[PDB]
This record gives C-alpha cells, structure tokens and sequence, in this order.
C-alpha cells in the first residue's frame, strides 16, 4: 500500500486544495495535493484502532465489599455487608464510559473477571479460605433478604462458587432487550409528567449478588470484590462528541456546576508558539 | 447549467426552491426507506399515510440578533400539532418516520455570521441542577416552539450551555454528526435527511425524540451599516417514509 | 490421565489476553439484529472528519469565541495566529482528533488544517498560512515563515482552503503526549496582501479552522486518557 | 478449537478490516469530485 | 564439515603468512598454512553463540518494593511505597547491560517474567495472601497517586494482577519508536545549548507500576518485586568493544573517576610465562 | 474435562526455557524494518576480526 | 510433560457449565425405558394449553 | 420461519375464532384470524425451554 | 471427545428439536379443523 | 503449535546459520588474495 504516490510541480485550473466546509463534507486531501512528493509504503493495517480492539481489554466496572463476621443479633444483613448486590452498568467508574460514549448505539457479549481479596484489619490468628458465591440475579427473581435465604439455592439462576484470592470468569451473551444498547436515550418510560429522563431499562445487563459461603470465624474478615468487564463481538453505531466535562450520575449527561474551563488557555497571544 | 446551488424539493402538495444551496447532507449517507418485513416484529399491518404526512410544514420564525446563543428542536415533537402527521401520532402506539430538514437564512453581501445546522441522534440532554436531577417531560417536548438556548435556566428544564451541547460535550466536535453551515457570505439554505435511527424498529413518537435539529450562531452575526441588527432564521421539516401502527385510543400525554 | 507441567504466569489475569470462557446463560437467544446507519469500525474512520479548532485559546473561561480566529481589515505583513503541532496538547487537545490521538502512545501520518472564511461576501483577502518543520524555532515574521511549507490562499467563491502538513520526520512515529525529540513543528499564518472590506462594512472578520487526519495517519499502542479522571464511583 | 458451546464463549472478533469513512466524511446528497469547484 | 584438512611441506613462492594489517582486514590463515596437518571433522555449529541464545535467557533486570499497610494518614503514597513506578530500562543491572552494549542498534520482542515475594520483618500472626496489579503505564497515561485512584480502573491500559509467591509472564511487541533500539546515541533532543547528552527517548520501552490490591491487615507485608526480561527474535547491528570500565549512570557512558586499571599488570617481565 | 496429573516442576521459573506467552499489546504494530549495514549473528562471526593485545603488560 | 498455563477461572463451580464427570457407578446398567403416553420436551409445548384465569379476584 | 404471515380483511362464513372450549382442545387461533397482520420472522427457536436446559443447571 | 467409558457422564443432551403441542392441545377423538364450526 | 494471535508471543527464534564475517574480517574495497602479495 502506497502511504504517498510520487507528484511534480503542478500548474492547473483543476484546485483540489480550494473548497466548501458549508456542504458539510470533508474532502479528502492530501499532501501530494499542495507539495511535490516521493514515493512511500504504508507499512501498517490500522489493526489496534479497530473497535472489537478498542473495547476488547478488561476494565475494572465495579469495587463492592462484603464480610464474613457472626450475623448473630444483625437485624439487616445486607446493611451489614454480610451479602451485597450490584445492578450491572459500565457508567459508574469513568474510565471505560468515556470509551464507550464515544458511539450511540452498542452490542457485544460480556466477559467478566472477578477478583476478591481479603483484608484483616484486626487481629486475627491467622487468613481464613472462604468461598465467595456470585449470583445472577435477573429482574423478577426473588432477591436474598439474609445472607443465608432460600434464595442462594439459586436452582434456575446461574451461579459461580471460587475462593478469596483467587478469580472466576464466565461470559454472558449480549441480554439487551433491543437490538443494540443506547448508552443515551433522550425519551422516557412513559408520557408521565414526572417520571425520570434519561435513565432506561434497555441498558439493563442484569444485576450480581455476593455473599461468603463459610460460616463465621472468631475474627472478622473484609473481602473486597473487583468486576471487571471485557466487551467482545463488538458492534458499534453513530459516533459522538467525546466527553468533555466530568460525569456526576450514572445514566444522565449532567455535568457539575461551577465546573472549570475545559480548554487550555494560552500562555501568551493568539500569535504565541 | 445544474449548479450544486440551486435545488427544488417537491414532497407531497408542497415545493421548496433555493437558489443558493451547499449540496444537500443525507445522514450516514442513507436515504429514509419504510420497514423491512426481515426486520419487523410487531405483528400489525402498518398505515401509510403518504402524501397527507410527508409535505412540508414550516414552524414559526426565530430572530438571529447579536446575542443569539442557537435554538434546537426534537422530532418527532417540533411536528406534534402539524396537520395529519401530528393526528396519526397521538392516535397509534407506535409510528416511525424520516424526515428532510430546511433551514433558511438570506441577508445580503454585506452581512457576515455563519450558523451551524446539525442534527444528533439520540440527544440526551442534562439538568443544569447537576447530580442526578432528571429533565422533566415538558421541558424536553417544547412542541415547534423548540428550546432556546439564551432563555434562562428552569426548573426541571435542561442547561442551555452552548460550548457544551447541552450534555457535557464540546461546540467544537458537533461536527462529527451529520451537519451544513449557512455563512451568509456562499449559502442561504441548509438541507439535511434523516434516515430513521433507533435500536428498535419502531418506537413510541411521545415519549421518546429521535434527533434533535440544532441550529447555533458560530461566527457572529454582523450587519452592515446602520442595517437593521437581526435576521429571521426559518425552519421547514417534511416527514418522510412516514408509517404508524398499533391504532387505537390517542393518547394524553402530560401538560 | 496425561502429563502436563505447568508455567510461570499461571492462574494470571492480564486485562488485554483474548480467550474462551463457559456462557453462564447456555442456550439463550439474543434479540436479532435490525439495521441500522452509521457503523463504526475503525477510530481510523471517524478521525478524518474535521471538526474545529479552539484556536482563539486567549480567553478566560470556555466560550463559542475562542473558535473564532480574528482577522483586522488593511494590516498589511503582520501574523494571524501561531501555534506549535503538538496534537495531543493545547489547542488540538479538545478537538475530536487530539481527543483520540490520547488513547494512543505514537502516531504518524499527514495532517489536513483547513480555515473557512466568514467574512462579508464583498470583501477580499490573501493570506499564507506556513508550516515549519521540526529543527528551526516559530517563524517570527513571514519572510521566515514563507520559506517552508506553505499555500498562498486566495479568498473567493470557494470559501475554505484545505492546508495539509505532510509527514516531515525522520523517525517514523512521535508522540501523541509532547515531546522534544519526537516534535512536529510549527504552523503560522500572516496577511499575504490584507483583509479589504467593502463600504457601509465594519469591524472584525473571523476564520473557523478545522483539523482532521490524512489517509496516511498510524495510531499504536493503546493507553489511557489524561482527559478523565474521578474521585469516587458515581451512582444512580 | 471452541471448547463451548455458546458463541458468547468464543473470544475476541478478528479485524473489520471493513473501513470506510464516507459515511462520516462525505454524507453530500450531490457527489463532490476533488479538484472540480465545490459550488457551480 | 573439516576443520583441517590434510596438508603437507611446502616451498613456495606463494606465501600465506605475510601479510599487511595496516590495511584494516584479518585474512583469514589456518593451522594448514603453515604447519603440516591432518584431517578433522568440527562435529559442531556454533548453535549456542547465536546472537538469539545470548541474549534470550531471561536476566534480573529490576527490584523493587512495595509494602502493605494502613494509608490512613499517609499523605504520600509513593512516598510510602504504597504502591511504585518503575520507567523500564535494561541498562540498571550491569549483567544484561553489559550483553546488550556489544552491539549498537538491537531490535526484539520482550518476555517479562515478574517474581514476587513476601516479608514480615516484625512479628506478624500470619503471612496474608495478596494480589499484585502490575500496570503498563505508556508515556501520556495519567499516572498513579494514591495507591487505590481512578488510574489503577486501567480501562485501556494493560495490567497484570498475580498472587504474591507467584509468577506473572506476559511478552511485549518491539516498542521502540524507530526501526531499531540505540543503547547509543551520540545525540541531543534538539539542538539546545543545556538539554541532556546521550539518554534519548527511542530506547523507552515503556514504564511499569505495582501496588498490592488487598487493603491492610493488622500486620505490615513487604512485598519485594523482581523484574526478569527475556529477548525473544533478536536483530542486532554492528559490533563495538566490550565495555572495560564500570558503570555509573543509566544511559550514559561515563566511568568513575580513578577507577583502577583494567589490565592485569605482570608479575615478572615482558619476557615471564 | 480431559484427565490431567501435574508432574515435578510444575510452577518452576528456569530462566533459560523457551515457550509462549500472552503478548500485553494485543494487535499493536512494530515500526517497520529499515536496511541498516552490520548484522551480526553469531558471536562466532565476530571473534575473527583480530585485536591488539597489552602484551606489554608491565606498565 | 506437555506445558501448559491455567487462566483465571480455574477451579471455579458454575451451576451452568456443562462438562463431562467420572461415574460413580462404573458399569452399572439403567432399567430399560418402557413407553409412557405424554411425553414433555419444551415448555413451550406446555403454555399453548389454555387454563382458567382467576379473573374475580375480588374475594 | 413467519412468526406471522400477512393478512387482509375477511368477509366469510368461515369463523377461526368461534369454537367450543367443552370440547378440552385448545385450538390454534392466530394475531392472523382476527386482525390484518403483515410478515414476521421468528428469529428464534426455543432451546433455552428445552427440559434438558430447564433442569440441566 | 468422551473421556470417560460410561454413558452418565458425558455432558448434557442438546435440544430436543422434538416440540409437538398436540398431545395436549388436542387430544380430541375426532379433528377439529380451526375455521370449520366446533360443534356440528 | 502457536497458542496465540500476535507473534511476539512465540517462542524464540531459531538459528540464523546465517554467518559471514566477511563484512568485519575483510571490508577492503579492492579484493585480497591470501598467498599472493598484500601490497603489490
């Protein structure tokens, strides 16, 4: 492939240079068009730039924590980080939702991976081996009210079982709704005079529940868990703007008041270098 | 002769003619076209009103004058009132549509100011609030009036920013949607089509807009001499390929 | 049961290693596919579509009006605006290009500037718009500055002229972050002859200015962003 | 060698190599040659 | 294949032996040009002096440390080695140093292995089992402040994470910048009266940071990393003398101030065995 | 499932074993090749060119 | 001693995966299946009979 | 495989939809009996209420 | 590929692609043909 | 076998048995005949 085709002098009637940005295209011009050039090869594919590439990598989606302590006399379980849940979104930490936000419209399957370490930020005798169990819990199950409920028998729902420390890995198919994912959406639920703008259920991946199997030992131990998120078969429709000012909900587009310029002023003149 | 300058748009029962056009945009270089069978889920035979839909109507005139921030519109809102188009839309569950946008703007080679035309699928727009305040309905369904960008915050409204379109994006990057400048100096006219753009189908045309059609003063606009300070912008839309389906009561949306 | 031995970078978890896994919804159906324009498939593809330079950078807080380069009617030698080349910084940094060029370490490739004309229809103009490669400082004053890369533009019918900065390098990638050894150069632009504008007209002109990337651009090795950043998760 | 079942299983895609930025750079109704005048 | 052949008295006219070195050539004389010889076979190749086999074992090239611990209160993380940096280099440890420099230019893909041990110097009740991120950090990345920020989501970049006691191996592209990496330049960045001499950026390979992704129990844990590299398709141009002096600084040639001679002198005469 | 037993040395780290890894820079593209005078391939190639030698050792 | 590497997700139980096992009853001969009317292979075979709906739900 | 074939008006003496539930059948009325229907596509096949999968976790 | 001698312990079936409703949606003695009168 | 898509992920190279220390022993412009004169 020929990155620039050789080109002399030029004395024409026939201006590729001169043209009109109103018609809103951008024509396609080249250094050959204005200088005289030489002849070089391209020596590259583009292979990294495309989008099953760009969005291919893991990104850490989610930190929760819960922990293994006795539940005797806890009257909320889930308020005492003994289970937690977790609705599954990719716009909670900014770094992948940039990415993602630079299209409309987007589908893929999902692979996750799941870290949990575990801390013991009180003596303890010794590092207990508990066992985290994940559940996928889809809307319109019955969702865990303990840590130890009829609904961890999860005999429809897909579970995984691995230990602190280590890390489990599954992938789930795309479960859109829709034929794509709308990370926007400028509609509502319904035509309700309040109901909320922006936020839809056709972005809804589904929701996770962790809880440690083990019983309790004598001393309290923190496990923190990690998702991480790695798109593959991706699809991408209608490219955007990119995110310029900082992102305050998951969801919505709002951006912080009193927020700070987000060009660069110049050190110097319009003139300056 | 044909110059890339002069056009006529014939759409139903109703002509447009500019004699000073910039080409013409057809969005992702697709034209409207109805729904395939192999694409189709709902089970209903769709109705297709023709030419009693896809006409041209011409919303109210906005006045560019010095201090002009830019104005937007959604669709299918902007032509919830208009004729038929807008009966068959508060009439059927679900409808679908593509549309050819006019924007018209004439001064005279002694006046200066470029607008930017553009249109963004799927413009979510933000609370000037911040955090997690949503944007009610009303505000985001302004009918042909459309949003204007120099009016002053609301309440429950969205921000009205310019540099930042609205949702935390910068002016300067619109251009990677499907846009056209009027800069009074070579242009008069703007002309967009819209393909239908969505995820599903067929939507709902009520509580959900497709694109919003932005018009932004960019280079300032700048009158000769003792020259009246302002011009009118117009807007003229047609809908196109028009279906509607899942006919039944009409219905009652808020305020 | 078959030997096996196992290697160092077992039980790893690399972000960016591409293998099978188990689907947790075995035998599930995804909803089909239905058309729809606009599909991406390369950021190749989208970084050739110009978009606008904030080039005006000189104010205070963000404003449409940093877009607008001045331009005064009878000066006659003097310079519209300069900059350096470094994409990945300053004014480029916010335009879609520069915003891109962050996710990646190097680049190479031609760049395509074009400035579209404002101004009354009745006025008239000749600028030189210059591009100075890597080696000698910012041009100072047009005599310097016409002496490289350079395209007289004459303002007329046809309203934006099309600059490109052709690849001028001896190593073949720089980086996208600024950088000495790796820089790019500088682009200036002066009155070649001057802004004339007609009677009953006055004041300022503005130039919009656009970038985009030539067919000819390279993009390697993904990284992360200097654009975005945060303090805590957000939630609904 | 899929050890799955499932496509979802399967790993990464392989590359477009499809690419075509017309759509995004010259969406005009009325092609536009390089070179001709923009506007006639 | 011989290595002698068989050769017999001469008297000749012919003479191989004398020659002229100020011509800058080493012709190429045998035992069989001036002794009398008999057959050999080599029975060998020359396999294990490939320039790939000399420079494809891995070698040390980096250790570092990081500890666990409570950050409550700590108000500079890297300054408290709650998480580290590392600019990659081959040129720190003089073992690989001294390998590399025997050529000029040297192209080839890397394979990093990176060991990982733990230490509780101070009476602990237990060893904790931690998990290392290792994050490749290319120039223009935001870079790591505190030992748990947005940076370490690592959306795009890649990262690595492994168990303390373990191992992680992965193998990097040939990054350089140019077609080649110099571990020489005799140049500047730019023509500046004051920038650096020598040290350039096309021989940067990227740069690494480590942090433990547990949160601190009640004990403290150095972690000590170790950093092995590997060449894998080695190119390498132009032979130059091997390096005499010790070394004093990455990426420049400077050699300490009296520094003792290098040539063992005699124990005896010119004339001594 | 296909039956496995691990045998001694899994987990070892021998610095001169040659094998596979996952490479961190999934489709990256190296800087092309130029021609460059001097290859060397093999330090036997090298050990040819002769050498002056400090015979003279005394100093 | 074939190497090998193991990805994260060794060692993980997940209700859904569909592998094969040893049998615990090696050799061992099922009963012979007889013919039973009434044979389900889908639920959606299922939920096109028609069943009554409680729809005076005001007791 | 049509999910629904296409369908006009009808002005017959031939009733799908008027049957005798006494009789324990449930006969097969279709969208297509009783409204005017356009064609669609399944695009799907019901292996995930197979009872291998139903009870296979 | 079985690794294992016995028939238990191979992994689960695939879809029966069986799917006949009649059974129980019909089981009349005599047809019913949809469109013709139920009772005649 | 190559387990995986990029080739930096090979295993090492394989011996050149290139070998030619002409380029270093011998770079004299006009040709050197051992046996015959070095300087004529």
């Amino acid at each position: 492939t020929v990155a620039s085709i050789s080109s002399g002098p030029k004395h024409t009637q026939k201006v590729p240079i001169l043209t009109a940005n109103e018609t809103g295209a951008t024509m396609p011009v080249l250094p050959s068009d204005s200088i005289e050039t030489r002849t070089t090869y391209m020596h590259f594919n583009g292979s990294e730039t495309d989008v099953e590439c760009f969005l291919g990598r893991a990104a850490c989606v989610h930190v929760t924590e819960i922990q293994n302590k006795d539940a005797t006399g806890i009257d909320n379980h889930r308020e005492a980080k003994l289970f937690n849940d977790w609705k599954i979104n990719l716009s909670s930490l900014v770094q992948l939702r940039k990415k993602l936000e630079l299209f409309t419209y987007v589908r893929f399957d999902s692979e996750y991976t799941i870290l949990a370490t575990a801390s013991q930020p009180d003596s303890a005798n010794y590092s207990s081996n508990l066992v985290v169990q994940a559940m996928y819990v889809p809307p319109g199950a019955p969702n865990p009210k303990e840590w130890d409920d009829y609904t961890w028998q999860s005999a429809s729902n897909p579970s995984v079982f691995f230990k602190v420390g280590d890390t489990s890995r599954f992938s789930v198919p795309y479960v859109g709704l829709a034929s794509a994912y709308n990370y926007f959406y400028d509609g509502y639920s319904h035509d309700d005079a309040e109901t909320q703008y922006g936020i839809t259920v056709l972005n809804h991946m589904g929701s996770m529940a962790f809880r440690i199997v083990n019983e309790h030992d004598e001393h309290k131990t923190l496990v923190k868990i990690r998702v991480y998120h790695r798109a593959k078969h991706v699809e991408a429709w209608i490219p955007r703007a990119p995110r310029a000012l900082p992102y305050t909900s998951i969801g919505r587009t709002n951006y912080p008041k009193n927020t700070e310029p987000v060009i660069k002023k110049r050190k110097g003149d319009i003139k300056s270098y | 002769g044909y110059s890339d300058r002069v056009q006529q748009i014939t759409l139903g029962n109703s002509t447009i003619t500019t004699q000073e056009a910039a080409n013409a945009v057809v969005c992702y270089a697709e034209w409207p076209e109805y729904l395939p069978d192999v694409d189709a889920s709902d089970v209903n035979k769709t109705s297709k009103p023709d030419t009693s839909v896809c006409r041209f109507y011409t919303l109210d005139s906005k006045t560019w004058t010095t201090g002009s921030k830019g104005w937007c519109w959604k669709l299918p809102d902007a032509l919830k009132d208009m004729g038929v188009f807008g009966q068959n839309m508060f009439f059927h569950s679900l409808g679908r549509s593509g549309y050819t946008v006019h924007v018209q703007c004439n001064a005279t080679k002694f006046h200066s100011g470029c607008l930017l035309v553009v249109v963004i699928p799927e413009h979510q727009l933000a609370s000037h609030e911040g955090g997690n305040v949503s944007v009610k309905y009303t505000f985001t369904h302004p009918g042909e009036r459309g949003i204007d960008l120099s009016s002053a915050n609301e309440v429950g409204g969205p921000v009205k920013d310019v540099l930042y379109n609205m949702n935390g994006t910068l002016l300067g990057n619109l251009l990677i949607f499907p846009h056209q400048f009027i800069n009074l100096r070579t242009n008069n006219t703007a002309t967009i089509v819209i393909p239908y753009i969505n995820s599903v189908p067929i939507d709902s045309m009520t509580r959900h807009n497709n694109v919003s059609l932005m018009v932004i003063p960019i280079a300032p606009l700048t009158v000769p001499t003792g020259a009246t300070p302002s011009l009118p912008i117009t807007v003229t839309i047609a809908p196109m390929c028009t279906e509607f389906s899942g006919i039944r009561s009409k219905s009652i949306v808020p305020q | 049961g078959l030997p096996t031995t196992t290697l160092p970078g077992s039980g790893q978890f690399l972000t960016t290693d591409d293998r099978q896994s188990p689907s947790a919804l075995p035998n599930y159906e995804p909803t089909p596919r239905i058309h729809i324009p606009g599909k991406v498939h390369n950021l190749l593809e989208i970084i050739q579509v110009d978009t606008l330079i904030p080039m005006n950078n000189t104010h205070t807080k963000d404003e449409v009006n940093s877009y607008l380069i001045p331009l005064n009617a009878n000066r006659q030698n003097e310079q519209v605006f300069g900059t350096n080349l470094f994409i990945g910084d300053g004014v480029f940094k916010t335009t879609l290009l520069g915003e891109i060029v962050q996710y990646y370490t190097h680049w190479s490739g031609s760049l395509r500037f074009s400035l579209m004309y404002t101004g009354p229809a009745l006025s008239s103009a000749k600028l030189i718009l210059a591009y100075t490669p890597p080696g000698a400082r910012g041009p100072q004053d047009r005599r310097e500055a016409m002496l490289g890369t350079h395209v007289v533009w004459d303002i007329g019918l046809q309203s934006t002229i099309v600059m490109t900065i052709p690849w001028t390098s001896g190593v073949q990638f720089r980086y996208t972050d600024p950088d000495t050894y790796t820089s790019a150069g500088f682009l200036s632009c002066w009155y070649q002859t001057s802004l004339i504008l007609p009677p009953e007209t006055t004041g300022q002109v503005y130039l919009l200015s656009f970038i985009s990337a030539c067919p000819d651009f390279k993009l390697r090795l993904m990284k992360d962003t200097q654009t975005i950043s945060q303090t805590v998760a957000l939630t609904e | 060698i899929n050890y799955y079942k499932d496509a979802a299983s399967t790993s990464s895609a392989g590359q477009s190599l499809s690419m075509d930025p017309s759509k995004f750079t010259e969406p005009v109704k009325d092609l536009m040659l390089k070179g001709a005048p923009a506007l006639n």
